[PDB]
């Protein structure tokens, strides 16, 4: 879901995306968070900004 | 958790590592394109089995979101494109087999030579056969090839073919033909269906109203070949093979300095003011970029200016060079160009940088749908830009062609001849190619028969005949790379009419009067908004209706292929009135 | 597209119903305005009024 | 890009571009037929020629607008009106000689005689009781008119036929069923076999009391020609005091059950008030009113002629409604203070009110839901103007005029002439040319056929067969020229099924010729609301919407005559019940 306003979800639990009950990863589960990929060479959408 | 939100998360997380890990091969491969090492080979390598792994694995895994039950529509389409089992029903010892046999064709291909009177046919042979007066050698040069390669491509060629059915059987098509057909197809619209079958009659109906323009331009060419050869050409029979100066019969350009209307006219070729005025390969590449952004279509960025080579590597970087745009991904764009300050360089860069305007408007959907509509509109859209850059008023306003150029309507009519015979000349070469290979890869016809039928299609349809028999050990279309190897043909006379189509939309948007090959498209932000309407949609929309859009039309027509060349179907109406028209396939040299 | 209050508007543009310009009238080109056509013996509310 | 989108622009002009030409044609026709003379003639033609044309410019370009891609019905619809090819799918020669026939047709109809024709052989058989100058009459018009309309009349169907194939229609007989048949609809829709077949059974079913009336005036006929009639076998023809067969209501002076019972009657009331023909439909509007049907504004009372004008500015004197568009709204009739005038202003009415509410509606939708309902309509409030309720609600029947049951016998058997006795005739000659247009008869073979289901059907026959040579049906008006005559046996039922909704609406307990359906404000806007849907939504949903259900109702004709069928089975205990198709007067 949603987060509330300044709310800060720092959870790494494992999300299954069906019904099947899921631990660690597999088919359709996957870790919640994603790496992004900065390089100089990527456009300026995709550059990292502080 | 039913299928479509399953399907959602899944493909959200393909197109994050889809990005990245392309990206890793993208790189890698045009590291190595700049930079030819042996760490570059590795990256490649490692980059390219990863991905294809990847891509295998996720394929596998989105087997088991069925695409019937999905009320998305994107994500069914996201999953169409990736749903395709390709090599994984195949058997395995099918599938090596495959594999070997491309690898192997395209390898003897390539290095297999055809010794002098040894010389690889592409492009050496070609080319000597295109600057050659004497039709001996180029008909020595067909029967030597024949000799010296052909007999090596045949028995693999038909495997190939017998291989690549078994894998169509496997993507439950009746042959790798209909296979190919199958990129066409398009489901889940309002009436926008083409089936493959539709596609081919598409194509004949097609040639039925282009044949006008193709026979009288046939006629020319070939009583202006006859005039020149006139010992061994007859007046009423069709033209020898050996005489279209390319292997393939694809390329029609070598014919181009024997059929000229007049000696004495030029055609355009505005290199001698680029020299002149002191002009840098990448000042016509910042001109083009000005074209750009007069038409109304979106700024290039810095990163393309930055991550770009677009001069030739030289003797400091061991490279392989030629032009070609590249998207690599996440925003990378660039073009690999051996620039040159001369009117061909100009027209690819205007080529290849629309190829990236397609990129750019591209990144706004998925990565697996971050293409185009269909596979020939890349470079018939790559065909528009090089149109535009082609015509008059646009070198004429740069200042490339002189600001005292007057229009003279026997240039016009030497350049619309050159270029018709480029482009129309190749129409029914592609057609019969395709529908070759098609019937080929059907079974219909037997193997051994397959020689004769290309043969009598040649003569047929173009008014090509071989000079010199051949057994079924040579195999006549193996001569193109792209028969050897794995491609569709279909693709070419698709792009060149969705080229004239567009040539056509884009003049109405901009409301020019004359001749479709006067109407330019410059400035014109109608028409630039009104290509930007569809670029931003690419391969996410039915092709068929994202033609639509533009085309206002069911179907491509082939008016806009005359309109281009009224003033060449015109003069060669006229002179075709006294010569003869239409070929005799009785006669031949063999005969 | 609708007027906006106290705006007004005299073009005779012809709207084009298709994909493609149209130079005037045709089979799915359609002049913008149409006139009136008033007579002693009509309703109510075909009458004109001032 | 949209086919929908083009094809509500499209229909948006070709609305106000035909309700403009519309109205050109419509005031020059009303001119024509308002004051004779040869410059309405041409203004007539004129504007007829221009109307026409539009339309079929309009049916080109609503071609291009496929039906199968529009998801609003009423666009669909308004297309499908538009769509239809009619005369313009038949080839040039074909169509030349088609004009040429009907043209024909109609003019050897007026050049025939009894050796004029019109009103006098009607006048000639109705008002003798000789057997003989009946049968002199009807021989002798025949031996003259059907020799010259049997050929054009064949090949007028043959060519019919291939327009109606053209369309994709199985014969024109089809082709009417195709008008007739509800389109531009999804999951309402009937097949033209159906309709067919539902008017038969239809037919079946009412039938059975039929033959009890067809018992009665036999036995009538009996007392007046002895030596001539069979009582087992089929009556003949002439008798009817109508030499089309249409009707039985010149029999009535002969079949009255009661003769010491006159009608129910007012028309001494109108003559004492001296209503002209402004005050009757003025009167008949009071009525209508309180129906709750829509109020006549003061356009049309200003611009409609309801008087002989005379002899400076002759009118046609054939009460029609007209409807000129654009709010112009007109009824021309010659008006006398007589019943049949005072009914008929009520039919007029009704029919034009049916026009007004259909106004409303898109010019395409401008059109009755069904052809027999304007004419049911009408009916409709002739008949309730006809109850003597509403007679004595009025004022107009003396305030001590005691209704009974034997005198509303003699009114049914007035309308069993009307109703009852035509019927299986109207119904039999639309059977008979559905045969010829469909081509199961050979031309040879259409009087024999004729013969023999008119015998079988409606029992009533000529008294001498006519020769191959001779095609008798065609001497009928609306045999001759192209007229479909499911209309009028249908248009009958509308009329009954809408007076059993209405008669439902009064809650009034007893036969439907008795119940008063007069004011009940709601049952009048309830039928002027489906009035208002015109073609918007099919004729076979507002009839169901009477009944509840989508066939024919054969219960409200027959609780209607119910009172008279009992007289008449008192009567039928005494005479032969059944036809027998086996005797002929001539045999
Ligand atoms: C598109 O429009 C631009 C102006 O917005 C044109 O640019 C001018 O071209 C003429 C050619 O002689 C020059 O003299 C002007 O100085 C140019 N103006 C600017 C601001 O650079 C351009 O030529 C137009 N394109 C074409 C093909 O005519
Ligand atoms: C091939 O694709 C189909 C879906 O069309 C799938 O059901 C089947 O399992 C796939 N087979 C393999 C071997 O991946
Ligand atoms: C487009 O980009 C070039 C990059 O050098 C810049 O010079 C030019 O002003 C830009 N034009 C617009 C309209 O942003
Ligand atoms: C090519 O790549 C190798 C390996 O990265 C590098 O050592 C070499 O200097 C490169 N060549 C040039 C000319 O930069
Ligand atoms: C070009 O124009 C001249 C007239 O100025 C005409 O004689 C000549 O035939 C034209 N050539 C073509 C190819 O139209
Ligand atoms: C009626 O007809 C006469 C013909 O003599 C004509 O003069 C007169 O104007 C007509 N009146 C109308 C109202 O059409
Ligand atoms: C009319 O009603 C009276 C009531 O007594 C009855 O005797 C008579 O038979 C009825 N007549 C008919 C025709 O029903």
């Amino acid at each position: 879901s949603k987060l509330k306003p300044f709310e800060r979800d720092i959870s790494t639990e494992i999300y299954q995306a069906g019904n099947k009950p899921c631990k660690g990863k597999g088919p359709n589960c996957y870790f919640p968070l994603e790496s992004y990929g900065f390089r100089p060479t990527y456009g300026v959408g995709h550059q990292p900004y502080r | 958790s039913t299928i479509e939100e399953q399907a959602k998360t899944f493909l959200d997380k393909f197109n994050h590592e889809a990005e990245d890990l392309f990206y890793q091969s993208s790189l890698a491969s045009w590291n190595y394109n700049t930079n030819i090492t042996e760490e570059n080979v590795q990256n490649m390598n490692n980059a390219g089995d990863k991905w294809s792994a990847f891509l295998k694995e996720q394929s596998t895994l989105a087997q088991m979101y069925p695409l019937q039950e999905i009320q998305n529509l994107t994500v069914k389409l996201q999953l169409q494109a990736l749903q395709q089992n390709g090599s994984s029903v195949l058997s395995e010892d099918k599938s090596k087999r495959l594999n070997t046999i491309l690898n192997t064709m395209s390898t003897i291909y390539s290095t297999g030579k055809v010794c002098n009177p040894c010389l690889l046919l592409e492009p050496g042979l070609n080319e000597i056969m295109a600057n050659s007066l004497d039709y001996n050698e180029r008909l020595w040069a067909w029967e030597s090839w024949r000799s010296e390669v052909g007999k090596q491509l045949r028995p693999l060629y038909e495997e190939y073919v017998v291989l690549k059915n078994e894998m169509a059987r496997a993507n439950h098509y009746e042959d790798y033909g209909d296979y190919w057909r199958g990129d066409y197809e398009v489901n889940g619209v309002d009436g926008y269906d083409y089936s493959r079958g539709q596609l081919i009659e598409d194509v004949e109906h097609t040639f039925e109203e282009i044949k006008p323009l193709y026979e009288h331009l046939h006629a020319y060419v070939r009583a202006k070949l006859m005039n020149a050869y006139p010992s061994y050409i007859s007046p009423i029979g069709c033209l020898p093979a050996h005489l279209l100066g390319d292997m393939w019969g694809r390329f029609w350009t070598n014919l181009y300095s024997l059929t000229v209307p007049f000696g004495q006219k030029p055609n355009i070729d505005v290199t001698d003011a680029m020299v002149d005025q002191a002009w840098d390969a990448q000042r016509i590449f910042k001109e083009a970029e000005k074209f750009f952004v007069s038409v109304g279509l979106p700024n290039m960025t810095q990163g393309f200016w930055e991550n770009s080579m677009l001069t030739d590597p030289g003797n400091v970087q061991k490279a392989v060079c030629h032009p070609t745009a590249w998207d690599l991904g996440k925003g990378d764009f660039r073009i690999l160009m051996c620039t040159k300050v001369t009117m061909d360089d100009f027209l690819t860069a205007h080529h290849e940088m629309g190829h990236i305007q397609y990129d750019m408007a591209y990144a706004a959907q998925p990565f697996l749908l971050r293409n185009g509509a269909n596979e020939g509109f890349h470079e018939a859209v790559g065909e528009i830009m090089s149109l535009s850059a082609a015509t008059p008023k646009h070198l004429k306003s740069i200042g490339l062609l002189s600001p005292d150029f007057q229009e003279d309507n026997e240039t016009e009519i030497n350049f619309l001849l050159k270029q018709a015979l480029t482009i129309v000349g190749t129409l029914p070469f592609t057609y019969m190619l395709e529908k070759w290979r098609w019937m080929v890869f059907k079974g219909e016809i037997p193997k051994d028969q397959w020689m004769k039928k290309w043969w009598e299609m040649k003569r047929e349809i173009v008014g090509v005949v071989e000079p010199v028999p051949h057994d079924e050990t040579y195999c006549d279309p193996a001569s193109l790379f792209h028969v050897s190897n794995d491609y569709s043909f279909i693709r070419y006379y698709t792009r060149t009419l969705y080229q004239f189509q567009f040539q056509e939309a884009l003049c109405q948007a901009a409301k020019h009067e004359g001749p479709l090959h006067k109407c330019d498209i410059s400035n014109s932000t109608e028409a630039g908004q009104k290509l930007f309407n569809m670029l931003r949609l690419g391969k996410s929309e039915p092709w068929t209706l994202a033609l639509e859009n533009v085309v206002g039309a069911k179907n491509m027509n082939v008016r806009p292929l005359l309109n281009y060349f009224e003033p060449l179907f015109t003069w060669l109406k006229d002179q075709n009135k006294n010569s003869f028209v239409g070929w005799s396939t009785d006669w031949s040299p063999y005969a």
